[PDB]
């Protein structure tokens, strides 16, 4: 039995090198393989191929990187949707259809401030990026709409250097008024697209300041009969108000972006601002029965809007204030699995990581966590298993479970707690989960784990991965395969030998650069013999810290808490290589924003934390594609990539 | 165009704007006429005379000398200290934008006089033909082309 | 009483017409309910729920309290608006927004901004490894203890400004400190300088909080004057440097005088010295210096060309206020007209720098002006002349031809003009061809009766729209809009004649000029407008249209009007669309000498057409070679100075003319043609002798629960219909030291029962505009007041209301927010500023002046004049006191001379008390200057009554007492003077 | 001539608001807002 497995990124990308994996198995002698990409369906053009040597040196497995030339491509009414990946050598040939994009790259849209006034200049640049995160060196169009949805600007610029500096746009001296809009977008070959929002206010000069003080950001069940409010206002020559009189109006709102909003004419209490401050207490419940609602049960994750008139006694003034939204709260505390992919191995103990986090969504320590668990075996004989208890760690904020489930189990319907002395059982989180049994026709099994996450991988570490197979033909199987993939490309891929004297055996994978922010591992082996070769697959999602290629520093000398007007200052800027560096310094009051790693990793195919119902559902949530004279039955339609699930 | 008869019978003071306005020598058959000159009322209306006030330039220096004008009718007598000059409005526009003088000597010379703010443009080429036909012939003098 | 609302607004809350009823509800105090809604123009729906909610919020508003009105306003003022953005803080600009390579290491170094801010550094490093957000790094710019003081925009000489000002500590402790004030000479303070700036008087600031201060001074001088404020603290000094910009008394008035080179005679005459008279106007305000600046520009062009390259500014109608989506495009009309003089004559070369950079600025300020117009457009590509307002035929019309002209240089978005261009051809053209407006905008106001006014306004906004069409035609090519074409051209061609007006005669020969120039009536419609024409000269050296006709009027003006130079514009163009190379030369040196230092001209029509008249002429007639030697020169005074024009510069920098003589400029034989205009400023004290085309009246009230009430109403000239005013402008100066009170304003403009159009508060200044002001009756501005600063000796302020279009169409009215009387002292000591810069009348019979004292005094060099007078009227004019009196014996006289027995005017600030004359009385007066006037026709002399003015009451008879021994001294010193001629 | 045909606002291959053209002898018209995509405008005579 001879087998052969092409592994290659879920869609091809124009213009990206896509790296294209070759390993085959069972062959001795050397051969050679043609590793194509054609035109669909005819395979009259070759958008590219590349030759690779397979032999005992090689371990019989090669890399091959292709690249679909956007300039090859036709334009317009009839354009390209698919190509042929094909495999061609004196053993075989399999090809298959792939879609492409023609998403290439990131152009993040640079605006100095987000708000703007009349007759001021928006300062804007483009940092423009192109697949691998290099800098493209793509012609960019920015365009300009205004609220209204007219664009009334556009400019072409060349990039040189990666950072792409545009012309000032001058806000008319009598604007529209609202949210502006600028895309940014590459002239030729590519659908890349960016994306920025600033709004032009009209300026209105104030007579005093209003400030508005609530007890809390959240609103739970300790102040959902009595919410103090302190609202104070002074004067901007440094005194407070004397008197004035202060009206609060009430109301519940959905979302903070939409700006409908419910008001509450039973609680608009007045008081009296005096020597600067006043105070009124806000009764959730008695005002919220108004507007149906009622009880606490509801107005979860909705919000409540507040809106304060001043008018001061003096001059008669008036000037307003208002707090968006307080999130009414039912639960202090979130739940979250962590490194726990939903997808059983039969015989192999199962592990559950939930995490703990408050209103803010950091890891709140301490917190007892209770694992309840229904099973569903072959015979829908349902068994009711024992309640499990763990305390959250405080290190890492993890509370961890294993779980022992009979081999002939197939689905596992779990649900979590918290268990907080303080908290009544509504004010608890809940959490429901369900994970489905990976799914072999030879009862072959493969599950991989990596002592554990707890650090985080640091880029220069190494991970000691664990290769777990359950499965009849254990004591057959040569050797362990993998694939290392990031940022939506296969970085790595090789074989490791199986000792026949174990279980499972350490596979060290050095953490690389090319490995940041995250990663996916995908490792198998193969179930060969009669019947048709199998391939027993399983990933894990590898979290990276975030390190920047060439790190970037800046300080001020000299440095101090604060500093003069007008004074002589030094700013230090230090690179680990030579490094282009675009500058701002912006009023921090405009914030009252940008990350860039998290929308870097939109080009990870994958989803989930690893795992999947067969092989090809593992390969495919790791954003995979794969040729393979082995069993190749997927699910239905599984040509897009996987779609993150949210609940 | 038109017909150029205007203002009959011709009145001096109805030529004159009855001494409201002021006027600018444009065309003259008199070889030594001065150049730039300007003829506005210095005063009012007292009995038959009226205070005038003329304006003219020598050279690059502008200099003024003040007259009186003798109103009869059709008839001017106009004088300064012992110089005399006698003239006859013979033609006035319509709108008394512009008019033909008559002074007397032994070679009786014709003038052509026009509002300094201007004129109707037809009414003003009607005063040019009245003087034309005067002149019959005569080198004219323009007053006004002279760098003002 | 909440039922009662909560009614009312559910009624409401989801209703189509909504924002009706919510102004409706809103307080007016001063007109019913049926009164408001006698402007609402958007029809009877939004009529009824305004009227309802008006009726019924009055009805509620009776016996309330201030609780209960609140609340009321908070029912309504949330469930029927919707939002609008808006801010209360402002953010200073970004800075370090740069680009740096980093060899791995890299410094520099900086100063940060004047300003109390946190600002915040942000770095992202671009590499081959990729991106690289650097942790942002805080610098927080902060002052714990700082002086800041509140100056007034201006400040008219004579009134004493209490300047306000703040110390501020943040600090948690208290402390002490003291604020002096820097002495400048024309600024006079109650107290006197130490050793030169005041005197430090300790006082003590509360641990985070403020302190107040305050300065009183009085300017003398007028002018901008330095003044330093020091704040000292044991911590350390401050100065505060700062600038009070002192406004002379009374109206300012702008005249213009233009005069056109052309040394070799090529475009006409001859022409090439002319002398600019000084002549001093007949109120002009005592002891000021009449203004005026002189321009040389090197083309007819030059004037744009100067207005554009260099960037000082500048608006070439600042006397116009913004507002209008006009105004917005009158914004790049000079930006484009310079343009097309560059790119279509190719002149780049006048740069010395280089050219492509320059028409790349040009070309990026065409855009931008371009932008700022986009406010003024609706969803349906319609404009309407007021942002929010009821789309308009004519602004769309203006907006097409501004648009469609830039379009050749910078591309203009095809759908939206073809969306506005059918918004216009589908909606509001008639079957006869003609189109109509659909907004109450009124931008001309025409002759006839109502059915004659209606076929003249008809006529003219088809010709407007037709010119709009026409030049934005080529961007959307389209078949329909050009079958419109031809039936408005038909409109025109059957309606034009018999003409009501030589302006739409013009306007509509010069749209026809735009089709078809071989249709026969076209052409009779040409020679209609040639026999309109005026003429300077014979042979004519200018050409020249009056708006009125001449059947209808035959007087010529005496001085040009907007609508002048409007008609001569249209009429202009229209010839050279006609290629009447022969017919416009005069008509061009016309609009070229009417034309502005700034490149202006009256209103904005008449603007755009003479600015596209002179740039087309220039591009059509050869370019000629520039070299002149022009000097300017006073004529019995030095020479100003000289300067040799060339292509290499030709824009030279204006120059001020300060000496009082006469100006004279003059050029040798020269090659070129060169523009010489001189703008006059002077401030006058009335404002009688001028035309007033509106009844004007205010004043100030006090209120119940001090207001300003300004009314003025239109006076209709000769066949104006009682229709009342077309597009008005309302400029309310205010006093210094008074501010309005915006809520008020906002509310007469922001609603539905909308008083006025739009409102500003510009420079002490509230302008607002107005579709039209009644002739029938009376319109009233009122809004509230309050005093900011202490202001003693008030000067008054201005109230000034003109047709936008026709500015000359004005009146202007002298006004005061204080009642203030009496002036009967001062009263001792805190009075040597009050009583700085007037004379103190004599010790009455004071027997101790030493005759000798009285004859140094008079044979003083300084002194000009001085003689014996005797009064014999006196008069309140204003801010000043004239005294009329009778000139006696003459003593001395160094300037100008005047007759025996003649009349002689005096004159002083009516804030001097000491220099009381009595009528009748004879008076001693020696003094500095005189000012020449020419009234009627003949000479006035008008002395001002100053410092070092010596006066002294002197008596008649003998029967004094010991006077007796007075006039016998002196009458010694009377008797010495004028035997011996020091 | 060339009246009948259509015309309309769509997208791009690559994502660009683009005007379809009318027959040789017409232009495109595509009436309302200008930023809604995709929406059919009209064909128009020229002259
Ligand atoms: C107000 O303060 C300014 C700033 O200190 C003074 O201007 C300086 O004056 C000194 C002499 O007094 C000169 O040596 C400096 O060169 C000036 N600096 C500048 C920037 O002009 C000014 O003189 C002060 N005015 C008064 C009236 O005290």
């Amino acid at each position: 039995e001879q087998t052969y497995v092409i592994s290659a990124p879920k869609i091809f990308r124009v213009g990206a090198s896509e790296n294209i994996v070759i390993q085959v198995y069972g062959y001795t002698e050397a051969f050679d393989a043609t590793i194509s990409i054609k035109s669909y369906p005819d395979k009259k053009f070759s958008y590219s191929s590349g030759h690779v040597h397979l032999s005992s040196e090689n371990k019989f497995q090669n890399s091959a990187i292709l690249t679909i030339q956007p300039k090859q491509l036709p334009g317009g009414q009839n354009p390209v949707s698919y190509v042929y990946l094909e495999v061609v050598s004196k053993h075989f040939s399999k090809s298959k259809r792939m879609p492409i994009t023609y998403d290439n790259g990131f152009l993040f849209i640079h605006t100095d401030k987000p708000v703007y006034t009349p007759d001021q200049s928006v300062k804007v640049r483009v940092y423009s990026l192109n697949d691998d995160l290099k800098p493209a060196k793509r012609e960019t169009v920015l365009t300009f709409i205004d609220p209204e949805g007219s664009e009334v600007d556009m400019v072409e610029e060349i990039d040189h250097i990666g950072i792409i500096s545009f012309p000032d746009f001058k806000i008319p001296s009598n604007p529209r008024y609202g949210m502006w809009t600028i895309k940014a977008k590459y002239k030729e070959d590519f659908s890349t697209t960016g994306t920025a929002y600033f709004e032009v206010k009209e300026y209105v000069l104030p007579h005093f300041s209003v400030s508005i003080e609530p007890e809390y950001n959240f609103i739970g069940y300790k102040n959902f009969k009595n919410f103090e409010i302190t609202i104070k206002a002074r004067y901007f020559y440094n005194k407070v108000v004397t008197e004035a009189d202060v009206y609060i109006t009430f109301g519940i709102r959905e979302d903070l972006k939409d700006d409908q909003k419910e008001m509450m004419q039973t609680a608009m209490q007045n008081t009296m601002l005096i020597n600067g401050i006043a105070q009124v207490t806000f009764d959730s419940e008695t005002a919220v029965k108004e507007l149906s609602y009622y009880s606490l049960e509801d107005l979860n994750n909705k919000y409540l809007y507040i809106a304060v008139t001043v008018i001061e006694s003096t001059g008669g003034f008036s000037e307003e204030a208002e707090i968006p939204g307080i999130k009414y709260v039912l639960s202090p505390y979130k739940l979250n699995l962590v490194a726990t992919p939903l997808f059983l191995k039969p015989g192999i103990p199962y592990p559950i990581k939930v995490q703990v986090k408050d209103s803010l969504d950091q890891l709140v320590g301490g917190v007892p966590v209770t694992l309840n668990a229904q099973t569903i075996d072959v015979n829908q004989e349902t068994s009711d298993l024992d309640p499990s208890k763990s305390v959250t760690r405080v290190d890492d904020g993890v509370a961890s479970f294993v779980l022992n489930l009979p081999s002939g189990v197939t689905v596992l319907e779990f649900n979590v707690k918290t268990d907080a002395p303080d908290l009544p059982e509504e004010n608890q989180a809940r959490e429901g989960y369900r994970a489905i049994a990976y799914s072999s026709l030879s009862q072959s099994y493969l599950y991989i784990d990596w002592t554990d996450n707890h650090k985080a991988l640091l880029v220069g570490e190494h991970l000691n991965i664990i290769v777990t197979p359950k499965s009849p033909y254990i004591d057959k199987i040569t050797h362990y395969n993998y694939l290392i993939l990031s940022k939506g490309k296969i970085i790595h891929f090789g074989t490791r030998e199986k000792f026949s004297d174990a279980s499972y055996q350490s596979i060290n994978i050095p953490v690389t650069q090319n490995m940041v922010p995250s990663s996916r591992l995908l490792v198998y082996y193969i179930v060969t013999g009669e019947q048709t070769a199998e391939l027993v697959s399983d990933s894990v999602w590898l979290n990276i810290e975030e390190k920047c290629g060439n790190q970037l520093q800046v300080h001020l000398s000299p440095d101090a808490d604060a500093y003069s007007p007008g004074q002589t200052v030094s700013l230090n800027m230090a690179t680990g290589m030579d490094s282009w560096v675009a500058l701002a310094a912006v009023d921090s009051a405009v914030y009252g924003l940008e990350r860039v790693f998290q929308f870097l990793e939109k080009s990870d195919l994958g989803c989930g934390a690893g795992g999947g119902l067969n092989n090809a559902n593992v390969f495919h949530l790791a954003g995979l594609t794969f040729l393979t004279n082995a069993n190749a039955d997927d699910s239905q339609e599984n040509d897009e990539p996987c779609k993150e699930i949210l609940r | 165009e038109s017909d150029c008869t205007g203002s009959e019978p011709v009145d001096a003071f109805q030529a004159f704007s009855e001494g409201k306005e002021a006027y600018v020598l444009v065309r003259s058959t008199d070889p030594k006429a001065r150049d730039c000159l300007k003829g506005e009322p210095a005063g009012e209306k007292q009995d038959n005379t009226l205070p005038v006030m003329m304006t003219f330039k020598q050279g690059t220096d502008w200099a003024s000398t003040d007259w009186t004008f003798t109103l009869d009718g059709a008839k001017v007598t106009a004088t300064l200290g012992q110089l005399t000059q006698n003239r006859e409005v013979v033609y006035d526009s319509q709108s008394h934008h512009c008019h033909v003088d008559k002074v007397e000597k032994e070679v009786p010379d014709y003038e052509m006089w026009m509002l300094d703010a201007g004129g109707l443009e037809v009414e003003v080429e009607c005063c040019r033909q009245k003087l034309e036909e005067l002149a019959s012939g005569r080198n004219q003098m323009y007053p006004h082309l002279k760098d003002c | 009483l909440q039922k009662k609302i909560e009614e009312i607004a559910a009624k409401y809350k989801h209703s189509v017409v909504k924002k009706c009823c919510y102004d409706g509800a809103c307080v007016n105090n001063d007109e019913t309910c049926e009164q408001r809604a006698a402007r609402i123009s958007l029809g009877p729906r939004c009529i009824k729920a305004f009227t309802e909610c008006c009726v019924v919020a009055s009805q509620l508003r009776a016996n309330i309290s201030h609780k209960d009105m609140q609340l009321g306003r908070l029912h309504m003022k949330t469930l029927l608006p919707v939002s609008k953005p808006e801010i209360r803080s402002y953010f200073p600009e970004s800075w370090l927004w740069e680009v740096h390579l980093v060899p791995r290491r890299k410094q520099l170094q900086f100063a940060l901004p004047d300003s109390l801010t946190t600002w915040e550094i942000q770095g992202v490093g671009i590499s081959n490894t990729g991106i690289c957000v650097a942790d942002t790094v805080k610098a927080k710019v902060f002052k714990d203890v700082f002086l800041e003081m509140n100056i007034p925009y201006s400040v008219v000489r004579g009134e004493q400004i209490q300047l306000k000002g703040t110390v501020y500590n943040y600090r948690t402790s208290g402390m002490q400190f003291c604020v002096k004030m820097s002495a400048v000479e024309g600024i006079c303070t109650s107290e006197s300088p130490v050793i030169k700036s005041s005197k430090c008087v300790r006082q003590k600031v509360e641990g985070s909080s403020s302190h107040l201060v305050t300065f009183t001074v009085l300017p003398l001088e007028i002018g901008l004057h330095n003044i330093n404020f020091s704040l000292e603290t044991w911590f350390g000094k401050e100065i505060l440097v700062k600038t009070l910009r002192v406004v002379p008394e009374g109206v300012k008035r702008e005249s213009y005088s233009g005069v056109t080179l052309d040394p070799r005679g090529i475009y006409g005459t001859i022409s090439r010295r002319k002398e600019f008279p000084y002549r001093i106007p007949l109120d002009l305000v005592p002891k000021t210096e009449i203004k005026r600046i002189l321009s040389v520009k090197g083309l007819l062009v030059g004037e744009i060309l100067s207005a554009v390259l260099s960037q000082e500014g500048i608006n070439i109608l600042t006397h116009l206020p913004k507002g209008s989506a006009e105004a917005e495009l009158m914004s790049v009309v000079p930006v484009f007209y310079v343009f097309h003089y560059l790119e279509t004559g190719n002149h780049w070369n006048i740069f010395h720098s280089d050219p492509l950079i320059e028409k790349q600025k040009l070309k990026k300020k065409l855009k931008e002006g371009m932008l700022s117009i986009m406010s003024y457009r609706n969803a349906d590509y319609s404009y309407s002349v007021w942002k929010g307002g009821s789309a308009s035929t004519w602004l769309t019309a203006f907006a097409l031809r501004v648009l469609g002209q830039v379009n050749k240089y910078v591309e203009q978005n095809q759908n939206s003009i073809c969306n506005s261009l059918l918004w216009l051809v589908e909606n509001y053209q008639l079957d006869n061809g003609s189109f109509k407006e659909n907004s109450q905008y009124q931008p001309i106001k025409l002759q006839g009766t109502l059915p004659v006014e209606a076929r003249e306004n008809s006529l003219y906004l088809t010709a407007f729209t037709v010119i709009g069409i026409r030049k934005a035609f080529d961007i959307c090519p389209l078949v329909k809009i050009d079958t419109a074409l031809i039936k408005a051209d038909n409109f025109l061609l059957e309606n034009t004649l018999p003409a009501q007006s030589t302006f739409t005669l013009a306007i509509s020969a010069y749209a026809l000029s735009l089709g078809d120039k071989t249709h026969p009536q076209f052409r009779s419609i040409v020679s209609a407008l040639k026999r309109e024409a005026l003429v300077k000269g014979n042979p004519p050296i200018y050409r020249f249209w009056k708006d009125n006709l001449q059947h209808k009027d035959s007087s010529v003006p005496n001085t040009g009007t907007a609508r002048m130079v409007e008609t001569t514009a249209y009429a202009l163009l229209t010839s050279l669309n006609l290629k009447d190379i022969n017919y416009v030369n005069p008509v061009i040196k016309w609009l070229s000498e009417e034309q502005r230092y700034g490149g202006g001209f009256y209103s904005t029509q008449d603007t755009i057409n003479a600015i596209e008249g002179l740039t087309e002429y220039s591009l059509l007639v050869k370019q000629l070679r520039l070299s002149m030697d022009i000097d300017v020169s006073y004529k019995h005074k030095g020479a100003l100075h000289n300067y040799k024009m060339t292509d290499k510069n030709f824009l030279g920098r204006p120059v001020e003319v300060l000496l009082n003589d006469d100006l004279i400029v003059s050029t040798g034989f020269g090659s070129g043609l060169a523009t010489v205009h001189v703008t006059t400023v002077v401030h006058k004290t009335s404002t009688s002798e001028e035309v007033c085309s509106f009844y004007l009246k205010i004043d100030t009230q006090d209120i119940e629960a001090k207001r300003i009430v300004a009314c003025a109403s239109y006076k209709p000239s000769r066949e104006e219909s009682s229709s009342g005013s077309s597009h008005a402008v309302m400029d309310i100066s205010l006093p210094t030291g008074i501010s309005a009170n915006e809520e008020d304003l906002k509310a007469l403009v922001e609603g539905v029962d909308q008083l006025f159009t739009d409102y500003q508060i510009k420079d002490g200044h509230v302008i607002l505009q107005l579709n039209s002001i009644p002739s029938s009756d009376f319109l009233c501005v009122r809004f509230r007041i309050f005093e900011l600063f202490e202001v003693g000796f008030l000067s008054p302020a201005t109230f000034t209301v003109y047709e936008y279009h026709r500015p000359d169409k004005q009146c202007t009215m002298f006004y005061s927010t204080s009642n203030i009387k009496i002036q009967k002292v001062c009263e001792g000591a805190a009075c040597k500023c009050v009583e700085a810069d007037c004379g103190q009348m004599q010790e009455e019979l004071d027997l101790t002046i030493s005759a000798e004292t009285r004859k140094q005094t008079a044979c003083k060099p300084e002194i000009a004049y001085a003689y014996k007078v005797s009064i014999t009227s006196i008069t309140v004019e204003n801010v000043f006191v004239k005294y009329k009196a009778t000139l006696l014996d003459i003593y001395k006289t160094g300037e100008a001379v005047a007759e025996k027995d003649s009349e002689i005017t005096f004159i002083k600030k009516v804030t001097c008390t000491n220099a009381e004359l009595v009528k009748g009385r004879q008076y001693l007066i020696m003094g500095k200057e005189a000012l020449q006037i020419k009234y009627n026709f003949s000479f006035r002399y008008i002395y001002p009554l100053d410092s070092l003015t010596w006066i002294e009451y002197w008596p008649r008879d003998t029967t004094c007492s010991s006077c007796q021994a007075f006039l016998a001294n002196l009458d010694e010193f009377a008797e010495d003077i004028f035997l011996n001629g020091c | 001539q060339c009246v009948n045909a259509t015309c309309e606002r769509k997208l791009d291959a690559l994502g660009n608001a683009v005007i379809t053209k009318c027959p040789q002898g017409c232009l495109c018209v595509v009436r309302g807002a200008s930023n809604i995509v995709p929406a059919n405008g009209t064909c128009f005579q020229l002259a």
